């Protein structure tokens, strides 16, 4: 990197070189995935403490999972 | 001040037609079913394209290793560690996801470490059909390619969350670019409003490419990275090599250069990548300091210029400017303002997207039906 | 280009009008006992207007459901489970809440999940005193009305937080919309230089709306989805029917049609929604190619259009564009370019806010006192 | 949605049809509000496990009140 | 709409070149050494310069108060609780550090609680050198400051993170500001098209500071808070007291006013920070209501004005605006419409960047080689 | 605070006083920092419970100090 510039007092301008390109010319696109089981209600009463916890990351989950569905059918706003 | 010349484009365009395509039916199993067990895809798709697929995140085999490994124990008991740690976690992530596309309705940039994890990306510009010297480049500056990417929200489906996310291809690298910085030059002469302006309209980064130039106007749609210059071809024009003459010569036959004129001389500076331009005009106080022992210059009216070796700040009327300190040697070129070589009674004062010799035409249009309509009388 | 023109308005003062009376030292008790235990009430306040209001977590009612239950047993000791959970979260929420203002200096958007849930969303939208297509066009796009929505800070009070939330009204619906696109048109002949151009300034969305149409100049102020198009008409023009008249007939007498004259022929492109503008001039390397099996078509210079059907993609100089999937049916229009009736020797190569008929008075003002100054001698 | 477009080579221009408004008009308001309890430093010294946890909730819950008691008397800037 | 005059900066110029410095050898370790077990520093450097350290968090001497504190009842056992707790929590800030700098690339801003706490925050802000009104009014203002603030990245080290942390300084207070409102003024008569406008394009908001006067083109760089005004002279030009009488004499010898003409009469409303101009021309719709109420008033083409006592609201065309509901006391100032004065034969109907006497010159232009080149004939 | 403002019918403006500045003229640096021990893998099999999980809070930990590592030698995007 020799990075360097020039003022040009004729026109009241400056040029700095010494730079590198990094152009974005194109796109990858790449599906990623991720996979879901759906389950019942089925649970508990109980418990003991490590279930009762377990229970409630899971509240979250469907919560997560009915937003997701919120965002239906249509093209996305870019 | 060129952007009005910009194109305009649909960046996402590339990602949705993909999207679009996760909904044809035989599509969505023809993905799960090819990721049988492996993690890593190429499913052709039903429209007929190659995407590398990519499970990166298996609950429905993690539920069901707890699921019935937990509908006996319970209703009701416990179980142990372990396996809370490694869900709270695990589910957490797709909290954090589904957070995202709620609030971008659908569409993310940058493209974030849980939508795409240093991990499983690195792992995406390995296998990307691509060169070698843009996976390096990739791999040194992943903030940056997160920054440039974006991630798409597609379908949630049976037992199946499908995203799509759009990768920057660097195809042109390692060519010079340079920066030109431009502020308005006028006449200083002492009447307030006797004065003429004339300015540079082609500032912006500049960049080889096959055989001609990128231009980007509006130089924030581009992050210098040390010596590296992060662009976008979107956000640019193509224009011949010659361009460059403006700079030694702005009135070159071989290329027609661009300016804007006015009668507005107002005191302004622009901070270079190696110093900073000063245009000195009317009553106003502009200076060069260094912090230390203050002030080491005092400019004229006129456009001025210093580097930031001894000068750390500047400041113009009552705006000062911290100046960049990147090393690096400047040259200044001493030359004869042009705005000294027009005469201000046949100066177009109100030009705002113009060149040197359309001024030109302009001038001789007004010069000559001036004198012919005048010897006449 | 035109959105100078537009009005400029004050997005929150409605929603802020309402925070100023909160502090009014009636109203916030006014407020707490109207949600004596009932949690949505509908205070008018000493101002005199109707707040539906909405407690949506009790805190205090939980803590002194454990302060005295807990500040006996400790100090010291243990309780359980399930009341560290349902706090953990419940507090968690506030702990966001107050991420949120702080950052924002008190005034958020989107409006957050945690600043108002789907939950505490759709109930809000089903008791709004509005339409039944409202409420149903509502639920259906609920991330985009967060987008429009604002929440904004207004007091913590002895025992009782409010702040206020501003959500849209839609009233206007299913009328049609249609989307302009316009590049710039310019002479093709050979010498750099020789050239003159012209474009339609008038470009945005554009949607029928009580008798009149309102015009959205800058076009990224609108979220097409599917084919619904959320605008907001702080950023709008009210324009007569009539300036439809100016895509069949640029030169009608019933509206003025608005565009733009300069000299300058440069390259660029526009991706429509179903297609492409290609503006091609001087040497530049313009194209449109299929993916699969390369380029299917190379422009001549002047200004030319592709459909998105079999093209996906299109290169013009350096700058590759990718094309819209959406599917419709194009229909390409052949015309004379409007620019080749035009004498470059009177042309006004320079205006940037203009119209037809002022070129033409323009020209005409040209012409006359050419001619008669001129037999004259 | 029948969407559908029309170029004109006469003035290279061209329009999208086929769409279908949604524009905001107006404004609804709402007050959301949050009760608070506000308590003492009364506390404990102790303790078994879950409740060295609950008073951690609780560090961060008055932390929060005391950044909100920071936005104090102002116009909220747009 | 003058922001085109503005100078061109580098906001963490100053910062940087800390960051720049923090990899000379010798450095990292002055710093380390210099808080041997202090906590906040004022290490000079190996560039030569005094900055206020500031070691926030200690994870090396306390992970080492159970590292060797728990390799030996492990491998394996437990401990117990209150040391998961307090790294839990103190290991999750740095998580959230490390996220803000991974997404924007290493610089934040606003700065984040995470990045410096209130705790931290008005600690520096006590020990900083700076007057005593500075002190009260930054702690009366932190969530402004944090958005006027920037946080850089600047190194990960053996056992040592350092990231600079830049922060504003208000060296201009209490000193008053006033911001200045403009529609379009045009001609009202009947024909569509035979009408000429005229705009001042010098709004913003304007303080008094050294003698001169600070201007702020675009007013969207400034938040106002109550009636404090928070500007950036990064974005300012520094202007004559005399810039004020053009709002009491827009004619006057002292300052030449500066304004744009065009053609173009649209209608359009500016709301105030105590009311609403209304720009109606042509066939518009434009009203002034009261909610409760409905329409109060019915705007004659032309440009008018009504306060926000009694007026929540205005529309023009399709556009509803809220009024700002701020208390004051508006008053209006009878005036005949300069644009009145003007004989639409000789006017300069497309000036984008022109004053009040440019105008002048440009007429007398007209006016004399009309006249004298025609009594000649 | 006593806001005030004027209409002037002649030049279709108008000027809000009676505010009061607050500019931002200068820039205040200060160096922040945070220690870091760095470890081996050395760890444990086990365990009871309160150690399963505070070598989870510690994956996290390293995980953040890689990315940290990742941003390295360059002048940052403004």
């Amino acid at each position: 990197q020799n990075i360097t510039e020039e003022f040009y007092q004729s026109t009241c301008s400056a040029v700095s070189k010494g730079y590198l390109s990094a152009l974005r010319t194109g796109w990858y696109t790449s599906v990623i995935t991720i996979e879901l089981s759906n389950i019942k209600e089925n649970k508990c009463n109980g418990t003991d403490a490590k279930v009762k916890l377990i229970k409630q990351e899971l509240d979250k989950y469907k919560n997560a999972v009915t937003e997701l569905q919120l965002l239906m059918q249509s093209t996305p706003a870019t | 001040f060129l952007g009005f010349l910009l194109g305009v484009g649909s960046a996402i365009a590339s990602g949705v037609a993909v999207s679009k395509v996760l909904h044809l039916e035989g599509e969505v199993n023809k993905i799960k079913s090819a990721l049988l067990s492996t993690n890593k895809a190429v499913v052709s798709l039903s429209n007929g394209v190659s995407v590398l697929t990519f499970k990166v995140l298996d609950l429905k085999n993690y539920i069901d290793k707890q699921l019935l490994p937990i509908l006996n124990k319970q209703s009701c008991s416990i179980s142990n560690i372990e396996t809370v740690i490694e869900f709270q976690q695990k589910n957490n992530r797709l909290l954090e996801i589904t957070r995202e596309f709620s609030v971008n309705a659908g569409v993310t940039t940058p493209v974030s470490t849980y939508m795409l994890t240093n991990s499983e990306l690195l792992s995406l510009i390995n296998d990307m059909p691509i060169t070698n010297d843009q996976k390096k480049l990739m791999s040194n500056n992943v903030q940056i390619v997160r920054q440039q990417s974006y991630s798409i929200m597609s379908i949630i489906k049976e037992e199946v969350l499908a995203y799509v996310v759009q990768l920057p291809l660097y195809g042109v690298i390692d060519t010079p670019c340079w920066k030109l910085h431009t502020s308005p030059l006028c006449t200083t002469n002492t009447k307030e409003g006797s004065n003429i302006c004339l300015t540079r309209t082609d500032r912006g980064w500049y960049c080889d490419n096959a055989g001609s130039v990128s231009f980007f106007p509006q130089a924030e749609t581009c992050k210098v990275q040390s010596n590296r210059v992060f662009c976008d071809t979107m956000n640019s024009l193509t224009l011949p090599s010659e361009v460059n003459l403006c700079n030694v010569d702005i009135f070159n036959p071989k290329y027609d250069c661009k300016i804007m004129t006015s009668k507005t001389d107002v005191s302004s500076s622009v901070i270079t990548s190696l110093g900073a331009i000063v245009s000195c005009y009317g009553k106003t106080k502009c200076t060069a300091s260094n912090k230390n022992r203050g002030i080491i210059k005092t400019f004229s009216n006129g456009c001025d210029y210093v580097s930031n070796k001894g000068v750390d700040t500047v400041s113009v009327g009552n705006t000062l400017y911290y100046v960049n300190k990147q090393e690096g040697k400047s040259l200044y070129v001493k030359g004869e303002p042009i705005i000294n070589f027009y005469d201000p009674l046949v100066f177009p004062s109100d030009e705002f997207d113009a060149s040197i010799s359309q001024v030109n035409e302009k001038i001789n249009q007004s010069l000559a039906f001036i004198r012919k309509s005048d010897e006449l009388l």
